[PDB]
């Protein structure tokens, strides 16, 4: 994916590995090596209108 | 898999009224054939 990751002070389980959004979409990973809890966010966008 | 959950109750009323989720916290590859079970006792 893309997006920038973030420090995230959600409570996952200790079974729990990802975190979804309302459309099936992960807004939050768990770090494979450190086992930190990553908030993925969408870059920074907008429309543009002239 | 087994889920399992520890909860102190006080009422003592059987199963208690409320909601209490249960977590995975053991799941085994065993590949077996289950139709009975049992119990153990000391
Ligand atoms: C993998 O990385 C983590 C974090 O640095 C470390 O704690 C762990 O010991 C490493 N595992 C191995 C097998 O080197
Ligand atoms: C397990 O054994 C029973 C016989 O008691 C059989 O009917 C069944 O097909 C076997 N396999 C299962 C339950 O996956």
């Amino acid at each position: 994916g893309t997006g920038v990751l973030t420090e995230s002070n959600k409570k996952f389980l200790p079974f729990q590995q990802f975190g979804r959004d309302i459309a099936d979409t992960t807004d939050a990973v768990r770090d494979p090596q450190t086992l930190e809890i990553l908030d993925i966010t969408p870059c920074s966008f907008g429309g543009v209108s002239v | 898999k087994i889920y399992s959950k520890h909860t102190p109750i006080n009422l003592g009323r059987d199963l208690p009224q409320g909601f209490s989720a249960l977590e995975p916290l053991v799941d085994l590859p065993i590949g077996i054939n289950i139709t009975r079970f049992q119990t153990l006792l000391a």
